């Protein structure tokens, strides 16, 4: 379904378009939305790696801003490059000098989230956003709850430990998803 | 599990009781949370301990995160331990040997406090004064 890949594509570029018109100033298309908790969201950046290609997460990420992560169907390119919005017309070839720029950002740390674009003729084009697994610890949880409560299809991730009561990741799936 | 569990849970912690709060630490999704209804019924954190679990499998700098926090500091600290004859000394010894791996990020002069017997004395001072 070559046209549905394409109907994806679009609709991803006019999500956005939606973001760039600013936050909480317009209504925005859902997205995947990922949690996961401490063991789980390890094993959730490690995921989200293999979901595509190699890409820096993991080491120490102060997870305080979200990654919006924007994926094409990359035809016609033969070459793996990232490149970011905000810095406009401007590609990377390694995921290495990605690793420098974006954990760069990390070290940095608005709340505003890292908007990310990607080609690869591997990777089928999509729309996830990373925000930080659970471990003050409170405020992330704010932070990650305002994110699920909206309409978006949820990717929950769980390799546990945590008691009963404990298991973060799954457990608020069902607290805004019965 | 679930919460309507909580509403015995919550009656229970309400009053003026010396709260022993424990959490899970790892995730593999995003990570491991922390508590949160202990500052749900105390503000303050005046009357409620902290214990961090299942603290064996996670990176040490997981334990720092966790074992030590200013984002949500409460009076009579954290308490990370890990728990699992004579199975007592045992759990004493696997205690005193495991920071080894790791003395560095869980050890002398880190801030972070550990093990059984630590967290047993500062029960019983908290006990006897309220």
């Amino acid at each position: 379904d070559d046209n549905m890949m394409f109907i994806t594509k679009k609709m991803i570029e006019i999500r956005n378009l939606l973001q760039k018109v600013g936050q909480g100033s317009t209504v925005t298309l859902p997205s995947i939305v990922v949690i996961g908790s401490q063991s789980s969201g390890k094993s959730s950046v490690l995921e989200a790696i293999v979901g595509h290609e190699f890409l820096p997460k993991g080491s120490n990420m102060i997870t305080r801003r979200p990654i919006e992560l924007t994926l094409v169907n990359d035809p016609e390119a033969k070459v793996d490059y990232g490149e970011f919005p905000d810095l406009g017309l401007a590609r990377v070839t390694d995921f290495s000098l990605i690793q420098k720029t974006l954990t760069e950002l990390n070290q940095s740390v608005t709340d505003d989230p890292i908007r990310l674009t990607i080609h690869s003729p591997n990777i089928p084009d999509l729309s996830l956003i990373d925000l930080p697994g659970y471990i003050l610890k409170r405020k992330i949880t704010e932070l990650c709850d305002k994110y699920i409560r909206g309409p978006n299809i949820i990717l929950a991730i769980s390799a546990a430990d945590t008691d009963l009561a404990n298991s973060t990741a799954l457990q608020a799936s069902r607290r805004v998803d019965p | 599990l679930k919460r309507k569990i909580t509403e015995l849970c919550d009656k229970y912690i309400r009053g003026p009781n010396i709260i022993l709060a424990i959490s899970a630490a790892d995730t593999d999704l995003a990570n491991s949370t922390a508590l949160q209804a202990s500052r749900r019924v105390d503000p303050r954190g005046e009357r409620t301990i902290g214990v961090i679990t299942k603290m064996d499998l996670v990176e040490p700098e997981k334990g720092a995160a966790i074992l030590s926090d200013r984002q949500y500091p409460l009076k009579l600290g954290y308490v990370g331990v890990i728990s699992k004859g004579n199975l007592l000394a045992s759990i004493n010894r696997n205690e005193k040997n495991y920071f080894g791996s790791h003395p560095t990020e869980f050890g002398p002069d880190s801030g972070v406090s550990t093990g059984v017997m630590t967290l047993r004395k500062k029960l019983l001072q908290v006990l006897e004064q309220q």
